[PDB]
């Protein structure tokens, strides 16, 4: 099977930092991009960025420049990966649920999604 | 009129392309792959890619030669057969083929009936040998 | 009519798309040097002295890179050659021991020896001492070596370090006689196959090519490896070409191909000494014993004016695909050291150059022409010895130090960029491109974008009026 | 440069009916359904292809700059919010109720 | 009369088996061994076996084609020769061969003289070419 | 655990069929030793001498 | 003391079943090639051999 295990919810203070973790175990992680989505309460999804698991190269919009830092940690044999997301400066606007998604093909098909992590300030 | 290179007449119609058949036929088995190749030297990364290139170049030659033998056309550039043309494979006239079509365009038009035609050609040559054994 | 019969034509000019095994062919002049080059080894057959390139006139062929199997084949060969050349070399298992490192101390004056004042290698290397095994197993010796800070990671008990690779994989030491010089490789086909070549000057990756020609071997392709800028390549014929699988999809890397070469001049001013110890029976380890004489950080020289122009024409082509938006270049946002820094090779020394001055600018509207006088751009570079270039796929390698000073002059032929997405802010008339991206395959799509392997079908069936004469 | 818009904000289709939701898109389009505070799942990708696992009830089709998501034989468990997704642009979606 | 498969007429007499020669002849070089084969993939345990299978198929095809060339029967299914039959290899009449024997039984009966007959066929074809050069 | 046989069969339990063994191995650094433990089936381990070794 | 090879290379112990007895070898060519033999009794290394077989 394929699963993207998330971490538990987090409560922080304005100006602090958060560390959301997503874990992929049941496939070839290196061959598929991992995107991060932000869903504020009562609103639609937002795109945070993708990280190339092979090289760790991230890509974020202008909105999340200098704040979001996407990093990944790989097991010794690449069986399992850990994907991290860090927010440097937090405001009230950053309260949302953060998903890690697995793009499947050039259509940007997100067949697998994480459970969700509630980040509140 | 000038001599062409390998596949230089791919874009010309059949009537003019058929005058350069020996250019393509002359390059089907001979190439630089059969050279001397300047840690077993024939187990290296390119010691194998050359060996499988030599076997590949031979099967490609024998694949065409197998059919020439069955149809009785061995040793001929252009070989005539005793199989009438069936106006279901293509009903174009002389001018609509040899003055208006290229060999690539045509072979795609009759691509659905090549296998049927190949079997007919083989069977026709068989009847000639059968009709000859019980005639002499 | 009734007079038509089936006629068999041999030698017909027809082909189909196919995949086959391409073998190597290299020039003999570059051969007979006994340098044992990694890439184009002795196994390559001599190239044809008189290559034939036949122009096929009334022919339109559909070309498609990003789906070319010549690229995937070249990837397998490049990695396979790398692994086998390192197989006979010496494993460095004994060097996974505890290192006790301290600041380096040197004796010289060498007042910078030149204009650049980037810095000195002190604070970039460490003097580490450790215990290894003599040729006799039950005897241990204490030795020392100078290691770059990038090659050692502290574990705990400050002043106690270890090599980075010791928890991922074992690393072999590149054999001294092995040469890393990339010499051209010609990819050839067996008989019965052919390579189609697109002769259009301004031709993007995909679509019909109206100027196809037939060849039997590709031109000499160098296996040069680089991350952010393509080097020592082949220039474009018509003009700058922006090639991408889908310019709308920001997950796809953009390959910029220059029509005017830009010189990059990289040197390692230091003066390292190669010394060898014995770590086991028949095993010898080459280390940097000392660095005496000149001590300065490695750097690369770029003519400032040339880069401005080469960066100015490119934004001209980008503005066509992004009409009403302003184009700006920014340094990479993160990733491994191979992604965020220009990685290349020079005489067996592996460099990692910053390249932030090259990719920090904004082109709002080009309202007025701005003029500045000639300047030289100096890019600080770092040297690494523990090398993992295949994204943890191939064999790790340790590069012994090269004696003396190092200098390399190479052309810049292209750039690999990565556009960044967005919804509202990114649509405010702005587009940021960052260097690097993709993989090492894109380093060879830029060379094999014009080729296509096909199989010949020399058997043709046609109706004629000729009937076989029965006996 | 992706232009997309989902005209129907909300609708009140009854049970057992067939309802269509239209999304315009200048590019690839995918269809997701998301329950209240759950992870969206992929129903239709590319606008026409069915995902392995979703029942044959769901289906969509394309013509020009317009896509349709059709749910025939509505069920009480098919109440959620539906997304039309392009590369990195997503609209709020539409919500179902009886 | 019905078409047969590969070796479907192995148990029938010669008179009926010789009407299916093209069935066996059409499968001598072409097979699924020449597929694309879906750690050097061409050096694996079953990468080598496929390779030598490809070379085995070629040699078996060329082993028969070598004789057809020598005897002057290239491009023929049934080829008539100018070598009189010798009533020491076998003295069976027409009905005792073509209506009472299978190709397997017969080739076993004359198994002792196949090598002798092969040499004669080559020598006979050589004489025809000698008699033609000094006749034209 | 408790797990009162979780099923009809009463063949037995793995206790008396496995052993808890401890030993010294090397970490990623060759000159550092760590003590680890593992559970081994009695079929995979043969006693040599000095009982409990 | 020490073994001589310990500072040059590692040495493998010949497997006990391996036999060192030299038995004759015939070097034969593929079809389409041939080997010429010089049958002269008093023939030095080079020069024309008039008794080829
Ligand atoms: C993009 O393309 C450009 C252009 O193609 C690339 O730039 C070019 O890159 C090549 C290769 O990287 C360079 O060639 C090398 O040049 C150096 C320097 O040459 C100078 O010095 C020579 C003497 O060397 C001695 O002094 C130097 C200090 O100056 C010292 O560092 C060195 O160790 C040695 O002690 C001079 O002879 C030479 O003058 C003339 O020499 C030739 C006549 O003899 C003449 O033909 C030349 O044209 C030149 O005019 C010059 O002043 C060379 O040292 C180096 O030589 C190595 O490689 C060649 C084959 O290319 C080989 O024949 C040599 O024997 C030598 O090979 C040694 O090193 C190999 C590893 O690199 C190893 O595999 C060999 O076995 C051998 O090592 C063995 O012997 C040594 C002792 O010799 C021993 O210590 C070892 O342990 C081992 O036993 C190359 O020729 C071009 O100069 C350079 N061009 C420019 C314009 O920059 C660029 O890199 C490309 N970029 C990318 C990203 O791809
Ligand atoms: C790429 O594609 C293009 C287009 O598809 C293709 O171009 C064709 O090339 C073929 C060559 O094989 C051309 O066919 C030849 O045409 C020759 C010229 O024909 C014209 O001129 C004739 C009179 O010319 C004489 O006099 C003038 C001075 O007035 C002098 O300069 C000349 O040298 C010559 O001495 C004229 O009679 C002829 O009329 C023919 O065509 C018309 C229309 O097609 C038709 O209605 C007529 O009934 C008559 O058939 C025409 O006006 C021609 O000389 C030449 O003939 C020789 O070859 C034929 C082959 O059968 C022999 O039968 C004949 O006896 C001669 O030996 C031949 O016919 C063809 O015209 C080109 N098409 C076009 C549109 O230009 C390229 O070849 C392709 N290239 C590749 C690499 O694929
Ligand atoms: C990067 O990725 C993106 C995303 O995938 C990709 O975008 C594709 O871009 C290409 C080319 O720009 C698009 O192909 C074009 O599609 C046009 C629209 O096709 C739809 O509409 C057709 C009917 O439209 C007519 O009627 C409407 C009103 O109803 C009118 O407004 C129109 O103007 C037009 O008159 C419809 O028939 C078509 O259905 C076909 O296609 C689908 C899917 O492929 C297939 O399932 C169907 O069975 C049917 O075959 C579709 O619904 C179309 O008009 C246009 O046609 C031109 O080319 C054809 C020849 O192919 C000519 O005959 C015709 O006259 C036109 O000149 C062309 O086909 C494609 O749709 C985009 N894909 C998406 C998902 O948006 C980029 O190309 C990628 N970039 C790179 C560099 O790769
Ligand atoms: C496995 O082994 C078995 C046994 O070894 C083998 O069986 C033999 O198969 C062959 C097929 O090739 C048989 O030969 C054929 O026999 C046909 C039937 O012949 C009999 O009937 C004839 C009259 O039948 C006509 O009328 C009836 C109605 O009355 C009607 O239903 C029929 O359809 C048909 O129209 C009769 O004339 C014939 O007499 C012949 O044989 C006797 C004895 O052998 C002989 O004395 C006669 O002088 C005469 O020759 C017989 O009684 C027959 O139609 C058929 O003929 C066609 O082919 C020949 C080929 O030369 C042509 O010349 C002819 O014009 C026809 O086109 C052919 O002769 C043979 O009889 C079988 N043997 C036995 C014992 O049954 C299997 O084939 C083997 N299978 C495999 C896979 O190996
Ligand atoms: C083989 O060995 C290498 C090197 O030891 C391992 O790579 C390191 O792995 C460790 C353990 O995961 C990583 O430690 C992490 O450090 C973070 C802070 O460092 C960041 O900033 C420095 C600044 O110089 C960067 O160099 C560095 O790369 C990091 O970006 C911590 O934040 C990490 O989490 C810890 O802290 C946070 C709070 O900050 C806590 O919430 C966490 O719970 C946790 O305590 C973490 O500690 C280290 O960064 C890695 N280095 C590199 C270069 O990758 C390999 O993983 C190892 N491989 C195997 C298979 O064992
Ligand atoms: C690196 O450290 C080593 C010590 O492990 C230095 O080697 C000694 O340096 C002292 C100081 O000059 C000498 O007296 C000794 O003879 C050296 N050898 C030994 C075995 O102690 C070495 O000089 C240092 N190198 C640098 C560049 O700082
Ligand atoms: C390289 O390509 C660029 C285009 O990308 C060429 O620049 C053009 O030059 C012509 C002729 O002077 C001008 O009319 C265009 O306006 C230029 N384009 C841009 C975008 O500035 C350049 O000439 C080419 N150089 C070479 C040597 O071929
Ligand atoms: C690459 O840069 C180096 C130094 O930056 C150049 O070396 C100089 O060459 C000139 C000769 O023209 C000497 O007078 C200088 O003394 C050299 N500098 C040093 C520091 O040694 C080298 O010429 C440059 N390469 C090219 C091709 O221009
Ligand atoms: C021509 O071929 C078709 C099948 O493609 C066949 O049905 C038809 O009988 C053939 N014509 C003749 C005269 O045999
Ligand atoms: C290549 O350029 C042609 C000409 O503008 C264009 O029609 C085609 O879509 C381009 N292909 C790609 C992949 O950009
Ligand atoms: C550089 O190092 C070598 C080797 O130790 C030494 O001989 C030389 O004097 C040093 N300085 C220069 C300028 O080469
Ligand atoms: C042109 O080059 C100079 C340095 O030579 C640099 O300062 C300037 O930024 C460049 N032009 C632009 C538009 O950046
Ligand atoms: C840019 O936008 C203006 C309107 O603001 C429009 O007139 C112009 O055509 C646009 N540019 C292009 C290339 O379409
Ligand atoms: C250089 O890059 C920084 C961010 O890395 C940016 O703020 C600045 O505008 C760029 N230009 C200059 C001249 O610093
Ligand atoms: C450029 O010219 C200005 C004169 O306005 C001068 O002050 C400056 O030093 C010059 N810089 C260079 C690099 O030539
Ligand atoms: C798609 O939805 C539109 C909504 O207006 C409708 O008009 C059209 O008929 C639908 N397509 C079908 C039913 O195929
Ligand atoms: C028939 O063959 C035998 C040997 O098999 C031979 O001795 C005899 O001469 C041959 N018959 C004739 C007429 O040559
Ligand atoms: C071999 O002997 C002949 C006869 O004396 C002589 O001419 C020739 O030079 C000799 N060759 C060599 C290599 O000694």
């Amino acid at each position: 099977q394929v699963q993207l295990l998330q971490s538990g919810a987090a409560v922080t203070k304005p100006g602090a930092s958060v560390r959301v973790s997503c874990e992929a175990s049941g496939y070839n992680i290196r061959d598929y991009f991992i995107h991060w989505w932000r869903q504020a309460p009562g609103q639609g999804l937002q795109w945070v960025g993708w990280i190339n698991p092979k090289t760790g190269q991230p890509n974020n919009p202008r909105q999340f420049q200098g704040r979001v830092s996407l990093t990944r940690h790989a097991s010794w044999d690449f069986d399992t990966y850990s994907f991290y997301m860090d927010l440097k400066a937090l405001r009230s606007d950053d309260t949302a649920v953060y998903f890690c998604a697995r793009q499947r093909s050039d259509y940007w098909d997100f067949d697998v999604w994480g459970s969700g992590t509630q980040v509140t300030v | 009129a000038m001599i062409f290179g390998f596949l230089g007449a791919a874009g010309s119609t059949m009537g003019a392309a058929s005058n350069t058949l020996t250019v393509q036929a002359r390059q089907l088995l001979s190439g630089i792959v059969q050279q001397q190749s300047n840690h077993l030297l024939q187990l290296t990364v390119w010691g194998i890619k050359q060996l499988q290139a030599r076997v590949l170049a031979v099967e490609r030659y024998l694949e065409v030669q197998k059919f020439l033998g069955l149809w009785g056309c061995s040793g001929k550039i252009i070989c005539c057969t005793a199989v009438p043309w069936n106006s279901t494979w293509s009903n174009k006239s002389f001018e609509q083929i040899w003055n208006n079509m290229t060999w690539i365009e045509w072979e795609r038009e009759i691509s659905n009936y090549t296998s049927q035609i190949y079997d007919i050609l083989t069977e026709s040559q068989f009847q000639q040998d059968i009709n000859e054994v019980d005639l002499l | 009519a009734e007079n038509l019969w089936v006629t068999v034509y041999y030698g017909v000019p027809v082909w189909k798309d196919a995949d086959t095994t391409l073998f190597c062919a290299s020039d003999a002049k570059a051969h007979e040097t006994e340098a044992h080059n990694i890439w184009a080894t002795h196994a390559c057959v001599p190239t044809d002295p008189n290559p034939q390139e036949i122009y096929m006139e009334n022919v339109t062929e559909n070309f498609n890179m990003w789906k070319n199997n010549m690229v995937e084949q070249m990837q397998e060969d490049i990695i396979s050659l790398w692994d086998q050349s390192l197989k006979p070399c010496v494993k460095l298992t004994p060097l996974c021991v505890t290192l006790s490192c301290t600041n380096v101390t040197l004796t010289n004056v060498n007042y910078t020896n030149n204009f650049p004042n980037i810095g000195n290698i002190t604070d970039e290397v460490r003097n580490c001492s450790f215990n290894v095994t003599t040729e006799i197993r039950d005897k241990k010796q204490k030795v020392y070596a100078l290691f770059y800070k990038l090659d050692i990671v502290q574990m705990e008990n400050k002043n106690s370090y270890r090599l980075i690779n010791c928890n991922t994989s074992v690393c072999k030491q590149a054999c001294p006689k092995i040469s890393f010089d990339p010499i051209p490789i010609h990819y050839c086909t067996p008989a019965g196959y052919a390579i189609l070549k697109c002769n259009e000057k301004n031709f993007n990756g995909t679509g019909p090519c109206k100027n196809v020609s037939s060849v039997q071997c590709t031109h000499g392709i160098k296996p040069v490896v680089s991350t952010q800028l393509l080097l020592n390549g082949s220039l474009a014929e018509g003009e700058i070409i922006i090639r991408s699988e889908n310019l709308t999809n920001n997950a796809k890397t953009i390959i910029v191909h220059l029509n005017k070469s830009v010189e990059i001049n990289c040197t390692r001013p230091s003066n390292n000494t190669r010394t060898s110890v014995t770590i086991g029976p028949g095993q010898v380890f080459y280390r940097t014993g000392d660095i005496i004489g000149d001590i300065r950080k490695a750097y690369c020289e770029i003519n400032g004016t040339k880069w401005n122009e080469t960066l100015k024409q490119v934004v001209g082509k980008l503005k066509e695909h992004f009409p009403n938006k302003t184009i700006s270049f920014q340094p990479p946002s993160g990733g491994d050291l191979e992604i965020t820094m220009h990685h290349f090779n020079c005489r067996g020394e592996f460099f990692y150059c910053n390249t932030t001055q090259l990719f920090n600018s904004t082109w709002i509207n080009s309202t007025t022409i701005k003029e500045y006088n000639d300047t030289i751009i100096y890019l600080p570079c770092k040297i690494k010895q523990i090398i993992n270039m295949w994204q943890g796929v191939g064999q790790c390698m340790y590069a012994p130090p090269i004696r003396g000073k190092i200098n390399c002059v190479s052309n810049i032929t292209g750039i690999l960029l990565t556009r960044d997405g967005g919804d509202a802010n990114a649509t405010n008339d702005t587009e940021t491109f960052r260097p690097g991206g993709g993989n090492i395959k894109d380093n060879w799509r830029s060379e094999l974008y014009k080729y296509k392997v096909v199989q010949i079908e020399p058997l043709g069936i046609a109706p004629t009026k000729c009937k076989r004469r029965v006996v | 440069d992706i232009q997309m818009t989902q005209s129907p904000s909300s609708l009140s289709a009854s049970v057992g009916d067939t309802v269509t939701i239209t999304c315009q898109a200048n590019g690839y389009l995918n269809w997701y359904q998301q329950r209240r505070g759950k992870a969206p799942k992929l129903l239709i990708y590319d606008g026409s292809k069915l995902e392995r696992g979703v029942p044959s009830r769901f289906s969509g089709r394309r013509w020009g700059q317009e896509y349709n998501l059709t749910i025939n034989n509505l069920q009480p468990e098919d109440i959620a919010t539906y997304f039309c997704q392009v590369y990195e642009f997503v609209v709020p979606g539409t919500r179902l109720d009886l």
